[PDB]
């Protein structure tokens, strides 16, 4: 009865996440990680654009922000809510919307949108 | 009254305000093949975007005048389509081949008249 | 919760389908075809290639790939089963996977990748 | 084994032997499904050209398959069909559009290059 | 006779109909079949320009307008007579003169005749 | 029954004769000469590749070859079998095959096939 | 009977399904040469992906089908040797020279269009 | 007996496989590793641990390794790492997934192009 | 258990490390190689048998299954024989002098140049 679903636009691997305000779903730091490196993807955004609230940790969330980026390669947050960095107890790439970090995830591998 | 036909250059655009009856139905079929016929148009594109509900009887006759004008001999096309009544005519026996819809009147014409002589 | 996915690039907009067989989960439908005319979304891939076996009431699923063909440009059911197929006791466009769905999608809508 | 093994550059190619009873046909429809899940194809080239009887119970499993596989995602071709089935085919009434039936195998191939890969 | 009709030009070949509008004559739904597999006849005509008229059993002719669709490739008649055409029970292409037939049926080849 | 061919493509002429090797069928130097100038047929041919044998009617059918030559233009024999040809009692250009048959016929009017 | 054979155009993609015995496979074996000279063959593709394990009885006449089909005129390649099966090849007098071994049914055309037209 | 680990020498930018052994007593390829970074002169190096699981709590002598090279003449890289090796970190370095796709920027960084 | 003896994963031609193992009980080293050469395909491998003294009596495990390696592998090559290790002779096999210039000509089996 979990489910944290993928995709794959042929190069990168993204990754969405609808509201999950638990610490029972340590999954998504794991069923990431293994089909990270199943097929070989390069990039891997994150999507978290509906997600309200981080509560007290986003330690896990910030362990796979630094666990691709030395496993693989460049993760990317992408539109984190203005009320929810507001919590800053205490780097890596971002933007602002889901349509134009991907163009940015391209660019880092050297490919564009023609035409 | 209500229902008005607007030239724009081999083109007639139309609006649809909030129905409320079938009176409107038999009202609203007369204009539309009327104008198209004195006015020798050759694309009609229809808004229905104030529409919050469709019934059976009237999607009966707005279902059939896209094909009405088109044996008149224009290419109709449906734009503003509210999608709370596209639910509604999921169970109607809609064979919409050839109605060209779209999303907004912006999308009306950079689709008709770019598929129409030009 | 009963809340499914919903992702948005934007020039298209997909999504994916997890595993919910069952004929009382209608939200999918009604969870899409509100944000088809609250964006400017032209093509979309439904994308279930997570799946095991629909009822025998698809016209949820099929026909749902036929409005939104009123309401916008066409659907690309990505990655249908083995016992999926198997049955039919019922068209669209049904290409294989992710990465060659958003190709043709480009290429409907005339653009391509490549550097 | 009556299926084949079955793979060649980007398409396939399954044969078909001399056989006469939908108990093979029942599990030969998911031995060409299970391969094109794993093997990502745009097209198959199923070949009939050794038989020379198919029941009108046998034929709506190959009146099948090739719509079952293209909503996989793969075109289908059917090369070589005898003159004895083919007539007894259509008693089985068809809505045969989609089948891009070729005349051998060599010509059979030549039209998926057309297809696939211009 | 039960060798009733046929000739084998280059190609897209031809068919040849007198008159003989009898149910009797099943060899034409099956004598011209046997050819089709016997040399590669890609398209193939009819030219049943003097026949008055097809009964009630066009079973015969047009079904087997049909199993050179599934053969090989484009079936046409030639020259329907402006009475025939008035007896319809129930498509294909077709086509007025053998001349005009031949070239028609050669851009279906990719050929043509003129120097 | 005693009718063969009324047969053209009408710039040159097809014909064919099947069976019927005897010397009361006339009508096949009668019945042909007539639509030779009921339309502009330049050159036609025989065909007479099912035709196993000729008896002692070279005496009609060879005096047709003596006609055309001297009506509007170069009748040609198609596919002459082998002991169809032992029989000789005591000319004209004949061919092998109806698809090449058409070429030498074309070449003698200037005509040339492209692709 | 079992083992079919299936042309490309100056090509023979003869598949093998599983063997049993010789009784078997001299009918295979004389279908092969048949096969040959019927048609007008230049190069035979033999695929034999799906055999578990193999003897001198039946490993001598695959080991000499290289022998046979050259004399006759065309080349050959043996695609789609298993790891088991070729370290059960030790025991024999190695005279395994222009075999022209592939990995899969795919390269098998790329290692003898090389070989014959473009 | 099991004293004798791994080494190998391509063409320039070399690299070192790493089999498993998750022991405490691997100062050998701490040591054996740097012996021929100057025995030949090769200017980048590899790990190329993609089966090796797993390290108990020492990455002392194995990332700080990857700082000596970084000093004797150039730049190691991780070549995989596998998912539940890294999956624990209460711990920077360039990495790569493959080792047919780390080769490739091995070369970027000393000036090859394989193309043709 | 000592359950390995080498096998490397790089880019197309895969070739391979061999330490001192010089006992006919390492048959190991042949289905090891066998099923990755059908795991990944290989148009060309090495190896490197830089370090080994010395075969005693049994190249039949290691010169006779170099052809029957052909059957998939397409033409193994040997790298770096030692000196004293070409004394065996009982009684071929494209062979080179070691890693930097044997790799070059297997890459240029494979269309594969080294431009600059």
């Amino acid at each position: 009865s979990a489910l944290q679903e993928l995709s794959a636009p042929l190069l990168p691997i993204f990754e969405k996440i609808s509201v999950m305000p638990l610490i029972g779903t340590i999954d998504t730091e794991r069923a990431k990680l293994i089909i990270e490196n199943l097929l070989i993807g390069v990039v891997k955004n994150r999507s978290e654009v509906v997600l309200i609230d981080i509560t007290g940790v986003p330690v896990v969330d910030t362990m796979v922000a630094h666990h691709i980026i030395q496993a693989s390669e460049a993760v990317r947050l992408v539109g984190c809510q203005a009320m929810l960095v507001g919590i800053r107890p205490e780097q890596i790439i971002t933007t602002n919307t889901m349509k134009k970090g991907m163009e940015r995830a391209l660019a880092l591998t050297n490919r564009e949108i023609v035409e | 009254m209500g229902i008005p036909i607007l030239k724009l250059g081999e083109c007639l655009l139309i609006s649809i305000q909030s129905e409320l009856d079938d009176h409107t139905a038999v009202e609203f079929q007369e204009d539309l093949l009327a104008k198209i016929h004195e006015t020798s148009a050759r694309g009609v594109v229809i808004d229905i975007t104030s529409i919050d509900f469709i019934d059976s009887f009237i999607a009966k006759i707005l279902g059939d005048v896209v094909s009405m004008s088109k044996l008149m001999g224009a290419k109709v096309v449906v734009t503003g389509i509210q999608p709370a009544v596209a639910i509604t005519l999921i169970e109607l026996g809609i064979t919409f081949s050839g109605v060209l819809s779209a999303m907004d009147l912006e999308s009306g014409l950079e689709k008709l008249k770019q598929e129409l002589g030009e």
